[PDB]
DNA sequence: GGAAGGAGCGTTTTTTTTTTTTTTT
């Protein structure tokens, strides 16, 4: 039943089929990212399908939030250490008091308390529905303003566009 | 009542599908074995690509078919919101099956599907896969987003051969007792262009009008396909031969202006023998009448021009 | 002040200088009014046929017909995508420019005109018993520009409300216009101004200027370089009047619109070189001049007669030259973008010559 | 009631017995019936040669009088969206018969007006249901029809209309009229019918209105020709001789008298001259690539008006110049 | 798959009877099951908001017949069910009524 | 006496009935006869422009109904409506399946009042295809109770379906032959005096449109009746009022192509384009002259004519008039 | 010290009618 993209995929960094120059600067980058005061927000990766942007970026949060969490004081949900180093928003959640195109809305609105002691690297793959021209203009609205935001403390987020053409539909 | 033979004598299992010989054989692997992975499978019309994934399905799955088949085509709600709680729900649960049986969902037509929903369904796909598996069915393999392409599996179905034809086409003979001739199968299986639906409905019709399947009783009900009469009106060496043909096997049997400028420029599209530049001209022309068809000019005089104009890149 | 060629703009038939046999036709439609037809008036651009129609106007209604004012309209196109007109207005007649609405020019004639020509026009009378009928006047410039699916909107607006609207068009040349629209007016020629009586229309504004002449020819001069538009003569007599100091002499330049300077330039380049790279620098200043908001059939006529104004070039390359001029100014009338066709001409050209 | 109707809807056939022409279609459907193994049907063919005409037929024949109450009929004129065949056609054709009464039929006329996406929903309606629903597309345009729907309708082709079914349904109407007709006027009618059934009726009815008493007047070829403003065929004759042997002035004189006489227009003048010329013998071929390409675009020309008399020369000048190859 | 099952008492279901196609005889142990789209069969919601008693009527056809009585307003609606049902629905129904 | 004169003439003169429209009996014949008959079939008139075809149909349904109950009976529409496949599926078809109206006593004893309605569909070569091909079965199906007229210029653009039901009806160019009695009755009721042989040139001049000529005649009424000499109009002010080009210019261009130099005639050309000369009238004029011409021979005449073909088609698109003009003239230089 | 392989560049985006999906309603 396994599929083998699944069974033989990377288990670490180095694994990873990635040329050494990109993977070089997408984790400088993103370290840069993760410092106090850092100048950039948002990391936006674009290619074609199935080029390991949402893996290299797995593979390099499980290196990077350790390394940069503080370590909680004694606080944590459960007994766990919580391993959630990535968080992804899921595109397909209803829940029943929320109108749809207001769900990435929420999402952000919880995304912000991840750092510090909750540090999280936030990842978004799976995107609102943007065929939808108030979805869109909303998502746009919501990423203007987390570029925006006043907010001394934000945690990095990387945005991963797969970019392919739409065949002609009837 | 009595069913029409193309759904009466539809395939209810793997061997009984004909052509693509490779294809059906590893299917059939598939179905003994059961590790079955995404799949797309694309190819022309009335090839057998839906009965090879239904039987597929049937055979994988056993008397487990009712409750881990969904199945889902053009004529049903397939928007953003179907996979977002139908198609979720069913990958969601949690169905007891043989090792190596996954739950299966039949898209049919998936090339129709929105955007939105393509988009949506790599989530689940990413999610579910260790419990659900897709069946892809399109005609163009291109008109699934790439995302999605990239997960499965192709299989691409060519045209069915004469002999698959005449095979499927003598057991049907055979289990309903029709009287036939060799000219009348071949016509038959001439007149059906590899489409094995096609070659069917003829064969019904045939036998329904007159009951014995000869080539002059076939060629009374059937035509024979009216893109090799364009290319034979194309490929005439003289300017009166060419316009005699679209005179009496084109124009006075019914055939339309338009769909006759249609069908040339497909046909002028394949010639092989043709050089670039004449092709590129004939096109033009084509076009040009063409243009004026669709202005409300479409008239035998203009067909007749543009086989003039033809004649003379010719030469 | 005001421009000269507004300020003594003539506001009356009799204020008329020129085309005397016009003027008397005009004169002859006012006497009775009453039953005045729809009205198409051709002829070059820069004439004086808005100017006519005023006039016209003036002698049917008053001088009020020249208190104008302008208002917006606000239409809704099929998908939704609202867009304004503008459109003037005077106590007696109406002034409209549909032509700017490109295709949805149409959408101007069945909402506004139509509307226009249901509404009846009626008053109270000051000394007499019931209510007074008048019908409307309404102007349409650029009638040439217009959509076929407008001008055909036209026709039973016309037809029908003809006791409460009188259409009169206005246009440089009657080609584009169906032959429906013709049949429905009553054609008027207008002849552009001879070189004698611009020359006589600038000596007057020239006297009532105060500017120094050192000789009359320099008037000549400027009619001959306005190619009878009468409006042109009057801008350049303005910007060489004021660039000299209010002092004209047989030195001073003749000031010419930018863009046609530009278009001689490029004959001279095309001319003088004929090769790829040549083509790419035309592309280069053809983009230029549509940046600029210049029809593409104004740029092809201007090039094509400053290409045949060349002295090298012989009787054969100048045949080829219009007959390519031509077939690309039908190519532009059928098409879709202009730039194809402007380059298809300019490359012609360099092969020809070359 | 039947008497205000038009001829054309008058005489619109009742049972698959009046339909005429299509000798090979109505036998193959009648023995469909006849077993009762009716498949999905795909009626290709001109205008006004019976197609909706036999499908009513049929439908009359299998369910008899009470067939508009399990026959579910849609034309251009309805909206077939998607959305339509999903709920609408969907649902009809998944549900029982009203009585019984076999399998349920849905007709789609003019379906080449349909959408792709519509065809393409129809696909597996079609498929599904077949054991309790058939399906007909009729069409004149097969091009706007997407394969897969081709490949699932058994194709029948109306041909335009043979003479003799005209003739034969010539006759039933003219004893149905009190009303007679010569035999050149048939032939006459025959010609420009074009295989249309509809232009035979329509121009008999003008015909039988320009007789001044129908009780005893006959119709002759000049009142048809009067009645359709057609040129005779020896106007055509004339001007084609004058053409290819008298000079340009007298060519001139003979098209302008010729059209004036009777206020005849230039395009049916080509038309006739065409037809006359495609079965001349030439020995040169390019005489006839010529008088092709240019008389098709003198008609392109005309299609969109200009000037009539400058288009009678070209017609002229394009003939002889055509003709000068064959010195 | 859900159920909504009326009480056997003689306040809201008065009187059930199966005929067994016949409109006579009384036949004990046999189930009749009609399909329907619901779009269909909720037409007649708004008119039992006003209904007083509601007689269902089912033939061999595949029509039900639904008369709702409020002098006074009465109404008739008429539905054809679907063709046939399918495996894994007759065997849902079964396992939920037995 | 003044609302009377508050009309152009062309609406003035309108026909009022049948017995008026002139030229097309061939037709006007089977539309009087159905009156008695009550079987109008589905019609489609075309025409070259100002034949008389919405005249004719405006007076075949006032004789039909009457001026009251026609408001019931008659649904119109033209360029000036929108007429989409939306409005052709609901508002076309609504009214082709309304009941027919019940008429009045009065209506009942002083018209036949046929129980049908009709459609006019006016300039019907404005619409599309599709919309088009939406009227087929609304036309067949309810036949029984409405009539649909279609009314157009050039037939090509109606759907080979929608022709195939539609009668046809072809209305005639309207010459100096066939309807010279309409004009000669217009002169005479306006008192307009004219030397003999003027209708004539203003029929010759019009080509076919009467329309054009009534106009014409018109204008010509107005320039005598402002100069007031009492004197009759003559033919040399018509053709000026047309925008005829004089003959004498008409010669020039014709020396000057026989010249065959290039500069000249675009000299020429390029003086003449200032008066404002139509390019249509002067191709037109010289077509006229050239092939009337025995001066000229046969593959002269057979090239000149393709040129001027072409130059015609062109000016037919809305091209620019001196580039064409300047062309032509070149072409027949180097004849 | 020869290529062989690879990355980066070469970019921006309304509109006629008509049909269709989506989200909130
Ligand atoms: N060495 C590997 N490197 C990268 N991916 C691997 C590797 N081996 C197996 N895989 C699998 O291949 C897939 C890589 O595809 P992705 O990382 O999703 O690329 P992508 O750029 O994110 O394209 P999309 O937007 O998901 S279609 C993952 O499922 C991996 O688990
Ligand atoms: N290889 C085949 N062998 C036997 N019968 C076939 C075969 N292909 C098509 N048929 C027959 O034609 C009917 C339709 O076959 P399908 O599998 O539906 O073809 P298809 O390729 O899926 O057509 P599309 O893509 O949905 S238009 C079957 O019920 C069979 O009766
Ligand atoms: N085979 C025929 N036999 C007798 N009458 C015919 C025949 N075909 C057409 N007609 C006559 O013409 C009328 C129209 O016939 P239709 O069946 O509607 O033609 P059609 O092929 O359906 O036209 P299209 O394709 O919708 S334009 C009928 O009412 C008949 O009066
Ligand atoms: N046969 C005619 N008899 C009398 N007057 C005519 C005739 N034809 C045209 N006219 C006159 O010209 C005017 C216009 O006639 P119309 O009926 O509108 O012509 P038309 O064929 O409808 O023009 P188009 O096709 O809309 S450009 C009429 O009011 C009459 O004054
Ligand atoms: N003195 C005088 N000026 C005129 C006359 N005719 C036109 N003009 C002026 O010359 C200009 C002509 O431009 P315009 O009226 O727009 O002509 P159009 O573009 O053809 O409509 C205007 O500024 C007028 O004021 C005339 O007869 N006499
Ligand atoms: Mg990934
Ligand atoms: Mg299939
Ligand atoms: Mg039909
Ligand atoms: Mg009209």
């Amino acid at each position: 039943g396994e599929q083998w993209y699944e069974k033989f995929k990377p288990n670490c960094l180095e694994q990873v089929a990635i040329h050494k120059r990109k993977l070089k600067d997408v984790q400088e980058a993103l370290d840069a990212m993760f410092l106090p005061n850092a100048k950039h927000r948002i990391l936006l990766l674009s290619g074609p399908s199935g080029c390991s942007k949402s893996t290299v970026i797995k593979e390099l949060s499980k290196i990077l939030v350790p390394k940069y969490r503080q370590n909680s004081n004694g606080t944590s949900f459960r007994s766990t250490p919580n391993e959630h180093k990535v968080t992804e928003f899921r595109g397909d959640c209803i829940v029943n008091d929320l109108p749809q195109m207001e769900s990435f809305s929420e999402f952000l609105k919880g995304a912000r308390y991840l750092v510090m002691s909750n540090l999280s690297l936030i990842l978004i793959e799976d995107l609102p529905n943007v065929f939808h021209i108030d979805t869109r203009r909303r998502f746009q609205q919501l990423i203007l303003q987390w570029l925006y935001s006043s907010e001394p403390l934000l945690p990095p987020l990387v945005i991963c566009i797969t970019e392919c053409e739409i065949p002609e539909n009837d | 009542l009595q069913l029409p033979w193309v759904e009466k004598y539809r395939p209810q299992v793997l061997s009984d599908i004909v052509g693509n010989k490779e294809t059906i054989d590893r299917l059939q692997q598939i179905a003994k074995d059961g590790n079955m992975p995404h799949m797309i499978i694309s190819g022309m019309p009335g090839i057998g690509k839906t009965t090879s994934v239904h039987c597929l399905a049937h055979e994988l799955l056993g008397r487990s078919y009712a409750d881990g088949v969904l199945e889902l085509n053009a004529s049903d709600d397939r928007g953003i919101d179907v996979v977002r709680n139908q198609i979720k729900h069913f990958a969601q649960k949690k169905l007891h099956l043989p090792p190596g049986k996954h739950k299966i969902v039949i898209l049919d037509e998936a090339d129709s599907m929105t955007a939105g929903a393509q988009q949506a369904l790599r989530r689940t796909m990413e999610l579910y896969s260790n419990s659900t598996r897709f069946a892809f069915a399109c005609n163009q393999s291109n008109k699934i987003i790439e995302p999605l392409q990239s997960r499965c599996a192709i299989l691409r179905y060519s045209k069915l051969s004469d002999e698959d034809v005449l095979k499927r086409l003598l057991q049907i003979i055979k289990l309903e007792d029709v009287k036939y001739t060799n000219d009348g199968l071949e016509a038959i299986i001439f007149t059906a262009e590899g489409d094995m639906r096609q070659a069917i409905n003829n064969l019904q019709s045939t036998v329904a009008g007159h009951g014995l399947v000869n080539a002059d009783n076939v060629f009374k009900i059937v035509d024979s396909p009216h893109p090799l009469i364009v290319k034979k009106m194309l490929l005439a060496s003289n300017l009166e031969d060419s316009i005699q043909i679209l005179r009496t096997d084109l124009w006075k049997k019914g055939y339309s202006s338009i769909d006759i400028v249609t069908t040339s420029f497909r046909v002028t599209k394949n010639l092989a023998q043709v050089k670039e530049s004449v092709r590129l001209e004939m096109i033009k022309e084509i076009g040009l009448t063409h243009m004026r068809i669709l202005e409300g000019v479409g008239t035998y005089l203009q067909l007749a021009s543009m086989l003039a104009k033809i004649h003379k890149l010719n030469n | 002040m005001s421009l000269w060629v507004d300020k003594y703009r003539p506001k009356s038939l009799n204020a008329l200088s020129h085309n005397e046999e016009l003027t008397n036709f005009l004169k002859s439609l006012s006497d009775q009014p009453r039953d005045l037809p729809h009205l198409l008036l051709y002829g070059p651009n820069g004439t004086g046929k808005k100017t006519r129609c005023m006039a016209l106007l003036e002698s049917i209604f008053g001088p009020g017909v020249y208190r104008l004012k302008i208002d917006v309209r606000q239409f809704v196109t099929a998908s939704n995508r609202k867009l304004e007109l503008n459109v003037v207005s005077s106590p007696y007649h109406l002034e409209i420019t549909p032509s700017d609405m490109g295709n949805n020019d149409r959408i101007v004639i069945q909402e506004l005109l139509k509307e226009v020509a249901q509404m009846e026009q009626v008053d109270f009378q000051d000394s007499k018993d019931g209510l007074a009928h008048r019908y409307k006047c309404v102007i349409i410039n650029e009638a040439n520009s217009l959509t076929k699916d407008a001008q055909a909107a036209l026709r039973r607006t016309m037809e029908k409300y003809s006791k409460n609207i009188r259409l009169i068009m206005v246009c440089d040349s009657m080609s584009p216009i169906i032959a429906p629209i013709k049949s429905r007016c009553l054609l008027i020629r207008c002849p552009a101004p001879s070189d004698s009586e611009i020359s006589t229309i600038l000596s007057d504004v020239v006297t009532n200027e105060r500017i120094q002449l050192e000789t009359k020819d320099i008037l000549k001069r400027i009619a001959q370089a306005s190619n009878g538009n009468l409006r042109v003569s009057l801008l350049m007599l303005e910007s060489m009047a004021l660039n000299n100091e209010l002092a004209l002499k047989s030195s001073s330049p003749i000031i010419k619109p930018d863009w046609i300077i530009v278009i001689h330039k490029l004959t001279r380049k095309i001319v003088k070189e004929r090769s790829v790279n040549s083509l790419i620098e035309c592309r280069a200043v053809l983009y230029d001049l549509l940046a600029h908001c210049i029809p593409a059939n104004i740029i092809l006529k201007e090039l094509t007669f400053s290409l045949l104004d060349v002295e090298t070039l012989n009787t054969t390359n100048k045949s080829s030259i219009i007959e390519y001029s031509s077939v690309f100014d039908e190519r532009l009338s059928l098409g879709n973008k202009a730039i194809f066709h402007l380059e298809g001409f300019i490359a012609k050209v360099m092969c020809c010559l070359d | 009631s039947k008497e205000n109707l038009p001829w054309v809807e008058k005489y619109r056939p009742e049972t698959l017995d009046e339909v005429y022409g299509q000798n090979e279609v109505i036998t193959t459907v009648r023995k469909f019936v006849d077993e009762g193994k009716l498949p999905h049907l795909l009626f290709y063919g001109p205008p006004g040669t019976g197609k909706t005409s036999t499908i009513v037929a049929l439908a009359r024949e299998i369910y008899g009088k009470n067939y508009s109450n399990m026959v579910l009929e849609l034309n251009a004129s309805d909206d077939r969206g998607i959305d339509v065949v999903r709920n609408q056609i969907k649902d009809f054709a998944s549900t029982r018969q009203i009585f019984s009464k076999g399998f349920k039929l849905i007709i789609l006329d003019e379906a080449d007006a349909m959408t792709n996406a519509a065809q393409n929903a129809l696909r597996r309606v079609i498929e599904r249901y077949t054991k309790n629903t058939r399906f007909c597309v009729l069409a004149n345009y097969a091009h706007k029809l997407t394969p897969a729907l081709l490949s699932r309708c058994t194709r029948f082709r109306f041909q335009p209309l043979p003479q003799e079914a005209i003739e034969r349904r010539i006759a039933n109407v003219l004893v149905h009229e009190k009303l007679k007709l010569s035999p050149n006027a048939e032939k006459a009618l025959i010609e420009l019918s074009n295989g249309d059934m509809r232009r035979v009726l329509n121009v008999l009815q003008s015909c039988k209105a320009t007789l001044d008493n129908p009780d005893e007047d006959e119709i002759s070829d000049d009142v048809i020709y009067e009645c359709c403003g057609a040129p005779r065929p020896s106007d055509l004759k004339a001007v084609l001789k004058s053409i290819l042997e008298d000079d340009w002035g007298t060519a001139h004189y003979t098209l302008n008298k010729v059209r004036s006489a009777k206020g005849l227009a230039l395009i049916d003048l080509i038309e006739g001259i065409v037809k006359i010329l495609e079965d001349y013998e030439l020995q040169n071929e390019e005489t006839r690539v010529h008088l092709l390409t240019k008389l098709a675009d003198i008609e392109y020309s005309i299609s969109k008006g200009g000037n009539d008399q400058i288009q009678g020369s070209a017609v002229i000048g394009a003939i002889k110049a055509s003709f000068e190859n064959e010195t | 798959f859900s159920k909504i099952k009326l009480p056997s008492n003689r306040s809201i279901l008065e009187k059930l009877q199966v005929f067994d196609g016949d409109s006579t005889t009384v036949i004990d142990g046999f189930a009749v099951i009609g399909f329907f789209d619901f779009t269909s069969f909720d037409k007649i919601r708004k008119s039992t908001k006003i209904a007083s008693k509601v007689l269902f009527r089912m033939d061999v056809h595949g029509v039900l017949s639904v008369n709702i009585l409020s002098p006074g307003i009465v109404i008739e609606v008429c539905m054809l069910e679907k063709e046939s049902i399918d495996e894994a629905a007759q065997t849902e129904i079964e396992l939920l009524m037995e | 006496e003044q609302s009377l004169a508050q009309q152009p003439w062309v609406e003035k003169y309108r026909p009022k009935n049948l017995d008026e429209v002139t030229a097309q009996d061939h037709a006007v014949t089977v539309l009087k006869k159905t009156l008695k008959s009550a079987n109008l079939p589905h019609m489609l008139f075309y025409g070259p422009p100002g034949t008389g075809k919405t005249s004719t149909i405006l007076a075949l349904t006032k004789e039909l109904y009457g001026p009251d109950l026609m408001k019931s009976r008659i649904l119109e529409l033209n360029a000036s409506d929108e007429r989409g496949i939306s409005i052709v599926r609901e508002k076309v078809k609504n009214f082709a399946r309304l009941t027919v109206s019940k008429p009045s006593k009065h209506d009942l004893e002083n018209y036949p009042c046929p129980p049908y309605k009709i459609i006019i569909l006016d300039e019907a070569d404005s619409m599309t295809a599709d919309a088009q091909s939406a009227l087929r079965r609304t036309m067949e199906t309810y036949s029984g109770v409405t009539r649909f007229c279609l009314i157009c210029n050039y037939v090509t653009r109606i759907i080979d379906p929608l022709a195939s039901r539609c009668s046809k009806f072809r209305f005639k160019a309207l010459d100096a032959s066939n309807a010279i009695d309409r004009l000669r009755f217009i002169s005479e009721q306006e008192n307009v005096k004219c030397d003999d042989g003027v209708l004539e040139r203003i029929l010759d001049i019009s080509a076919g449109d009467l329309r054009r000529g009534i106009t014409l005649l018109q204008s010509a009424s107005k320039g005598a009746q402002y100069l007031g000499d009492g004197k009759n109009i003559t033919s040399t002010q018509v053709e000026e009022l047309a925008g005829v080009v004089p003959h004498d210019i008409l010669i020039e261009i014709v020396e000057k192509v026989k010249s065959g130099d290039f500069d000249e005639i675009k000299k020429y050309v390029n003086t003449f384009m200032k008066s404002g000369w139509s390019a249509a009238s002067v191709v037109n004029q010289l077509h006229e002259y050239y092939i009337t011409n025995d001066n000229f021979d046969t593959n002269f005449k057979n090239q000149i004519s393709w040129l001027l073909f072409t130059t015609d088609s062109r000016l037919n698109n809305g091209t620019n008039e001196h580039i064409q003009l300047l062309n032509l003239l070149v072409k027949i230089s180097q004849l």
